[PDB]
């Protein structure tokens, strides 16, 4: 017993018709279930017995399949069905899940606003620096942050993190730490992130004074 | 308001166990199946498994087989897991759903939020808050060094919500992990209404609001 998606990704922009496919390893009749997981949140049911809609679930997700072949449609993707969707076969045991298919949304670029944080005083008192670079609300989720302490490019010493999809415009966030002990950070006066985007047609940077 | 509530996950070392226990209201829990699905993180759903209305039968994922056990209290309205021999990558949010119909021939139609279940031989070691100080402004909270997840964070007991990222934690070198929050506010504010963030990690039982 295996069930099968593809894609396994896909980007498509608001108003397309996405498809995807699910493929049960013996045939199944109807017992077949679609479900959304949008991240941090717990999974719905859109669609049951392989066509058949949950109330309340917008019309624009369509399901058809009978035996072994199933598909899901989502015939007009709108910003907020930006998830990941899952197939189920539930005839029998195993109740098995397919491989899951993240869904991501169009769209036109947009430029991060870059903000810079240094290290508050509560904290070199602990014995560490953390500096911080946030990226705000840009597209798409490419972005280069190199980290300058005295003009030094610096490397091997930064973390990264981005948060998920907005589900109203589709955009991304990021958060970049440049971390190093106090030591290096009051050997040095000028902290700063070069920020690289498609959004703008040169690159963006930041700075502060102090140490 | 149909609700089911997960509790009894958190940090349990190799080789232990753990009681997932699952409280069921609004529908009429007695008449219908349940069933355990989890999902590691980053990872995809997977199904672990079921049992009928009436304990009659039950089915487990060949995942588990011989180390969870499933079982309900209709009387209590409750589900339950029993895991037992746990490895790290029995390491997961567990979720409960209820079936749509009736008949195990059905779909899941309601699943709780869950729980996180962590399985290490490391030590809960709580964060130390640290305030991340500045058109537009953005501050944010520097959450550091804390072991295992989650943490929460909201900002002026909830009251803020526009404009607020928090990001996915980050695991260090050291073997804890780190977030950061942020709220964008006008520039114009600060030196008029206060900024708070309210950070919540359950698993050291420490709340801090640390005020920037």
């Amino acid at each position: 017993i295996q069930m099968t998606q593809s894609p396994s990704s896909l980007s498509a922009s608001v108003g397309d018709r996405v498809t995807i496919t699910c493929r049960a390893s013996q045939g199944i009749r109807n017992y077949l279930a679609w479900y959304q997981q949008k991240p941090g949140k717990a999974p719905k049911l859109l669609i049951y017995a392989a066509s058949t809609l949950q109330s309340g679930v917008p019309s624009r997700f369509s399901g058809s399949g009978s035996g072994t072949d199933f598909t899901l449609t989502i015939s007009s993707l709108q910003p907020e069905d930006v998830a990941t969707y899952y197939c189920q076969r539930y005839n029998r045991a195993p109740y098995t899940f397919g491989q899951g298919t993240k869904v991501e949304i169009k769209r036109t670029v947009a430029a991060p606003s870059v903000f810079i944080f240094p290290p508050s005083d509560e904290q070199l008192k602990s014995g560490t620096a953390s500096v911080v670079c946030l990226l705000n609300n840009f597209y798409p989720r490419e972005a280069k942050v190199q980290w300058k302490v005295d003009n030094a490019l610096q490397s091997g010493n930064s973390q990264e993190s981005v948060t998920e999809q907005d589900s109203k415009d589709s955009t991304y966030s990021l958060s970049s730490t440049l971390t190093l002990s106090k030591a290096d950070y009051e050997k040095h006066k000028v902290y700063a992130c070069e920020v690289t985007h498609q959004g703008l047609s040169s690159p963006v940077t930041k700075s502060f004074n102090r140490g | 308001e149909v609700q089911l509530v997960e509790s009894g996950g958190g940090l349990v070392q190799p080789g232990r166990s753990l009681r997932l226990s699952c409280a069921a209201s609004g529908f009429t829990f007695d008449d219908y199946a349940m069933h355990w699905v989890r999902q590691a993180p980053g990872k995809g759903l997977e199904w672990v498994s079921a049992i009928t209305w009436n304990s009659g039968h039950i089915d487990y994922a060949d995942s588990v087989e011989g180390r969870f056990t499933i079982s309900r209290d209709n009387a209590k309205n409750s589900l339950y897991l029993q895991m037992n021999s746990l490895r790290a990558e029995d390491t997961a949010v567990y979720y409960c759903a209820k079936v749509s119909y009736l008949s195990t021939a059905s779909s899941l139609d309601y699943w709780g939020q869950g729980t996180l279940v962590t399985v290490s031989s490391a030590s809960t070691k709580g964060p130390s808050v640290f305030p991340l100080a500045p058109g537009t402004a953005a501050l944010g909270c520097l959450v550091k060094d804390y072991f295992p997840e989650p943490v929460t964070v909201s900002w002026n007991s909830g009251a803020l919500t526009s404009g607020v990222h928090t990001f996915p934690a980050v695991l260090q070198s050291s073997g804890l992990y780190s977030l950061s929050s942020v709220v964008t506010v006008p520039s114009s504010s600060l030196g008029t209404q206060t900024y708070i963030c309210n950070v919540n990690h359950k698993p050291s039982n420490t709340k801090v609001d640390k005020k920037v």
